[PDB]
RNA sequence: UUCAAAUGAGAACUUUGAAGACUGAAGUGGGGAAAGGUUCCACGUCAACAGCAGUUGGACGUGGGUUAGUCGAUCCUAAGAGAUGGGGAAGCUCCGUUUCAAAGGCCUGAUUUUAUGCAGGCCACCAUCGAAAGGGAAUCCGGUUAAGAUUCCGGAACCUGGAUAUGGAUUCUUCACGGUAACGUAACUGAAUGUGGAGACGUCGGCGCGAGCCCUGGGAGGAGUUAUCUUUUCUUCUUAACAGCUUAUCACCCCGGAAUUGGUUUAUCCGGAGAUGGGGUCUUAUGGCUGGAAGAGGCCAGCACCUUUGCUGGCUCCGGUGCGCUUGUGACGGCCCGUGAAAAUCCACAGGAAGGAAUAGUUUUCAUGCCAGGUCGUACUGAUAACCGCAGCAGGUCUCCAAGGUGAACAGCCUCUAGUUGAUAGAAUAAUGUAGAUAAGGGAAGUCGGCAAAAUAGAUCCGUAACUUCGGGAUAAGGAUUGGCUCUAAGGGUCGGGUACGAUCAACUUAGAACUGGUACGGACAAGGGGAAUCUGACUGUCUAAUUAAAACAUAGCAUUGCGAUGGUCAGAAAGUGAUGUUGACGCAAU
RNA sequence: AUGGUGAACUAUGCCUGAAUAGGGUGAAGCCAGAGGAAACUCUGGUGGAGGCUCGUAGCGGUUCUGACGUGCAAAUCGAUC
């Protein structure tokens, strides 16, 4: 039946203004504000949260060490993997089929 | 007398755009050295929907010539586009959906929007959804070609303005009835404020030419002349015929 | 406020010369259901943190109370 | 269990609007919230985001087209009119 | 605590003593969730169990999203009616 | 008004310090016309206006 | 409201106790925003003020009181405002905000005459202002005052800017290794440049999981009742920021390869584009144990005693439950001609500029250690007397927390915690009033008119017409039951079975049957009157604030009209000028 | 007539925030059964839409032509809505 204010001078229920509700240990029931939670970083390709990142505020990356913000792959802290996986089939076999219509444009010379 | 409400959108208070969700003004690419010796490839990264527009929007990524970069501009998305599509534009592109040629370069009877009045406006007609300008002839020599525009009319414009191929995406849109005035109001909330229009008839002399009178009605015709002036132009303006068609 | 678990390294800290004061501090439990135990903590006080170490088995603190070193001014309960 | 007879989606209306505007939304709004083929990925997925675009859950393109459905009328005649000029010129 | 040890047998209970719709009191669809939470359930152990295969799980499954099964014991009763029609066919082809 | 301006605070505090009444001895002057403080502001009468 | 006592010269009104009540947690409580400005607090005093009184006071005279690296501002941008360059204007000044502009300072190489010349390369965003509710670096518990505290005290943390030292790590394969992979880890080089993520976002609906509250059983204490009954009724058993370790939806990897199609959600979506199945990775809101931290806080008992007062022991424990309530969150679903901010700021990746191992050279994104953290705000009311209404005015004014019962309920009524008991009083009980009730018989005969009052009312079962745009009308109209007690029935869970049954735990739901009574039972409260037509506006919606809420305005729908930009409609005194327009006929403008 | 001051009230658009018990009706979409050649129709579920509906806080201001009308109030109070 205890009732609890806010810790400081904004009254209003905004974004920024949440509260938790704490029990002390001197047994008093007390308001306890919050931050706003974090997100998880996404693939600049598929849009998939990119997993083995923590997911922290954005100034909060700053004090953590580098395994946290990075996997060993290249691309590591930026792509998903599966689109790693894309882009190397992509980057060979389009490379590929480019050495191909290379020779052609030898062929097509002494052919005509 | 009162100043009117046609004439108290002039100077533009409230009367101004809602332009905060608005992606950007959608043009095509600036006319450059490669668009117009040859073509230049981007792809469309996502198709999108602007605010107080009818149609989507394709955003499309070019890559710069002359600086190592990317590039990405708005493009009004021709229906039949797809996200990982290649655009070409150029002189030298080839007659694909999407595909931004001059006029010159594609045969009459072809299909194109968002077509350019003067080459490097980058762009100006067609660019409502589902409209649509048939090439129907060339004029080769002092360079001109004869499109129809989607009024109807008969314009003839540069053969180097630009114009890229197909029809506009979000065709049918009129098809449905509004049905209240609540969807209305969500329309031109993110266009302007013209909503709702109180008739003329329905106010004081002060508040408009048909306003007055122990009835509703107007009292002097409805067409005015083009050659009237500032505030005495309510009703049908310079009209040629007037009354239902048959 | 963290906790040491290996004795050894708690014998370092003490001498780490950001340590200028220790506790001992004694609480009476019981174990497992049945029968009670004497149990100690044993605070280090550094710059930045404050560590500790847990002895339930009491054969083994009173061999290291008196392993503190000399200069370490020690507060006991 | 076929619940209502003529109005059917439109039921949400109610009595209002007068019959034929319920009846000639209906016409529509079985087509903005229909379920269409890909046209790339070979299921349907397809549905309507907004007007004018519509974004398959499979292969996660998305495709523009018609207000309320995939292809507009007036567009499947230009791609083949389109079809027919560039053939024309490479032929 | 004897008001509500009285409710408990069942006293105070009657239509008089009722204000609120059958729903508002208890929510027709928190009835059917558990309804079917609990045959939904029911099928996964038999299951994982053995005692039915999946190809007649299947069967029940989809017919407890429609009804023709009243309760748990109703559905306990239609398996082994179910599953005992599954012997006879067998045994007299055979 | 609870969170405030440092020009508005030391503008609270000018008025705080006229807010006494005459000090007695200077009825006692030679010549002296004033009688009371003619100025008395009070926060139940008058509201500064900031 | 009342009694008594205390103060005083004086008490319906001040103070304490004793009663009696009330606001009832959508408060008459506990806090803030705008606003006030000292109203806060202490002592004195009672001329005036408090529309009676006054020893009391938001009054009067004198004083004291607001403590910050973490809370705010400060910073960023929004919608807009506004210099500069230019351009008008007799001029006050106007346009415009990156514009017809020679609009600027960086990264280090070149220097070991000395510091920065000369050096290549760059980057073209090119003022500023604009939010105490948006974005955002970081603080918690306990104690303390006459009046201040996330600021003071004690303890436990954290962030940022800067300096360098120690340990570890790396280096002879100069710039680390492991796992098939998802990825792992104490570390584990990286300039110009480029790209990606965060900041960063609507609403509704149910579902899941959490936290506080609610309820509640065993046990350890303290209080209230006891004429009789009551293993009884009430109350204390509490656990912060931070740190380390383990944990889960969704996502993902490997193996294998599916018809007898299987999996599967409250909600039917998923699979040869590889499903079920077997085994792993991951985020860590959240929960769990350990450190904070019992030494704190609380509740009990025992001793001393003008003082100051301490001292002294003990216990501070183990559990259950949910369609419960409040708020947070996650995964899904619905809706749109509506798809629901920007920026600073921070990080990662791509690239490879350079710089450096072998007699020894780095790394401050691993650990530990060291120094500094400024300026203004901080009191109190936030309203039936601190704000605004000439005032100590029944008016007006944004917001958080929210206990038990009854009940569908944050309704009404009643209570617990906290808060008041303030509004001139006393005696009488005329008329007429104002507010609230009741009436024999009749039942609008009254009146411009059923105005006003009454009747109806909750729920369960039975039953429902014309008409209709087939959606409705419909709670149509109308009928029957309802308390109490004692029983019967149905609905769930956890659990062991060699490769059919038993047991235990725990719920508010429905239906049925006997008995029962002054026929009473939605017992107070709360709670539609219904039907046959006519004129009129389709509907929701809006308007004369303070005589009109309408049939008027609006609306969807219908139709007409101008307009292809060198333009349509409009503005300006002018303009190198502006709105539609971040626009383009499925558009804008005028009806 | 000239030159100045006002959107703290109110009017309307924008930007960025916040606020809203409990019930009734039960649309698409979906599941099982029944019929039949078919197109489909009929029953039982499931779901939870609407400028739907009853009704609190909120916003209004219909009737009493109530109270008040040198008022508490230069627009308020009660019941009703």
């Amino acid at each position: 039946a205890q009732r609890v204010t806010f810790r400081r001078r904004n009254p209003y229920n905004t974004r920024s203004n949440k509260i938790k509700v704490v029990k002390t240990p001197g047994g008093i029931l007390r308001a306890q504000h919050v931050k706003k939670l974090a997100t998880r970083p996404k693939c600049g390709d598929c849009g998939s949260a990119l997993q083995g990142i923590s997911t922290l505020r954005p100034r909060q990356y700053a004090t953590v060490s580098k395994t946290h913000k990075t996997v060993s792959r290249a691309y590591g802290g930026s792509r998903c993997a599966n689109c790693v996986k894309e882009r190397i089939i992509r980057a060979f076999l389009i490379e590929e089929q480019k050495i191909v219509k290379k020779v052609v444009k030898e062929q097509t010379e002494a052919a005509k | 007398g009162r100043v009117i409400r046609n004439q108290r959108k002039g100077a533009g208070s409230i009367f101004t755009s809602h332009t905060r969700l608005r992606q950007g003004a959608a043009k095509l690419r600036t006319l450059d050295y490669a668009e117009r010796h040859g073509y230049i490839r981007g792809i469309v990264k996502q198709i999108v929907h602007d605010s107080g527009r009818g149609a989507p929007l394709a955003k499309v990524v070019f890559r710069d010539p002359y600086k190592y970069r990317l590039r990405e501009e708005i493009f009004i998305a021709n229906e039949g586009v797809h996200t990982g599509q290649f655009i070409y534009a150029g002189k030298k592109a080839s007659l694909n959906v999407g595909n931004v040629l001059p006029l010159g370069s594609v045969p009459e009877g072809t299909i194109v929007s968002n077509v350019e009045e003067k080459p490097g406006d980058r762009g100006a007609l067609a660019r409502a959804s589902g409209n649509y300008v048939i090439i129907i002839g060339h004029n080769p020599d002092e360079n001109k070609t004869r499109v129809r525009l989607p009024s109807g009319a008969k314009k003839v414009i540069s053969s180097d303005a630009r114009g890229v191929i197909g029809v506009i995406a979000g065709g049918g849109r009129v098809d449905k009835p509004l049905l209240k005035a609540g969807r209305a109001f969500h329309k031109y909330r993110l266009k302007r404020n013209s909503w709702p229009k109180t008739r003329g008839v329905a106010m004081n002399p002060v508040d408009h030419p048909h306003g007055g009178g122990n009835h509703q009605h107007i009292g002097k015709a409805s067409t005015i002349s083009r050659g009237a002036v500032s505030g005495q132009k309510a009703g049908l303006i310079a009209a040629r015929r007037t009354g239902l068609l048959r | 406020a963290r906790e040491i678990t290996d004795i050894k390294q708690f014998l370092e800290l003490t001498r780490r010369a950001d340590v200028k004061t220790a506790t001992v501090k004694i609480n009476k439990k019981l174990n497992k259901a049945g029968k009670p135990f004497r149990q100690t903590k044993f605070k280090v006080r550094g710059s930045s943190s404050l560590y500790t170490l847990v002895i339930n088995d009491a054969g083994k603190a009173k061999k290291l109370i008196q392993s503190l070193p000399p200069t370490l001014k020690v507060n006991r309960l | 269990a076929k619940r209502t007879k003529k109005v059917g989606i439109t039921g949400k209306y109610g009595v209002r609007y007068g019959s034929s505007l319920r009846r000639q939304v209906k016409k529509l709004e079985i087509q903005q919230h229909a379920r269409y083929d890909c046209s790339f990925c070979g299921k349907k997925t397809v549905k309507r985001g907004a007007a004018g675009i519509w974004t398959c859950s499979c292969c996660k393109k998305t495709v523009a087209g018609g207000a309320y459905t995939v292809s507009t009328a007036a567009a499947a005649t230009v791609r083949s009119t389109i079809r027919r000029l560039r053939e024309m010129v490479e032929a | 605590r004897a008001h509500a040890q009285s409710k408990r047998e069942g006293r105070h209970s009657g239509y008089g003593k009722r204000k609120g719709t059958r729903e508002a009191r208890l929510p027709s669809q928190v009835v059917w969730i558990r309804r079917l939470r609990v045959l939904r359930r029911l099928l996964a152990k038999y299951r994982d169990a053995g005692k039915i295969d999946k190809h007649l799980y299947h069967v029940l499954y989809k017919e407890s999203k429609g009804n023709a099964f009243k309760h748990k014991r109703a559905l306990v009763e239609h398996i082994i009616q179910a599953k005992a029609d599954a012997q006879r066919e067998k045994a007299l082809n055979e | 008004a609870a969170q405030k301006s440092f020009r508005i605070k030391q503008k609270m505090a000018k008025a705080k310090k006229q807010n006494r009444p005459l000090p007695q001895w200077i009825r006692l002057r030679t010549n002296n016309t004033i009688r009371y403080n003619a100025k008395r502001r009070n926060w139940r009468r008058t509201k500064m206006n900031i």
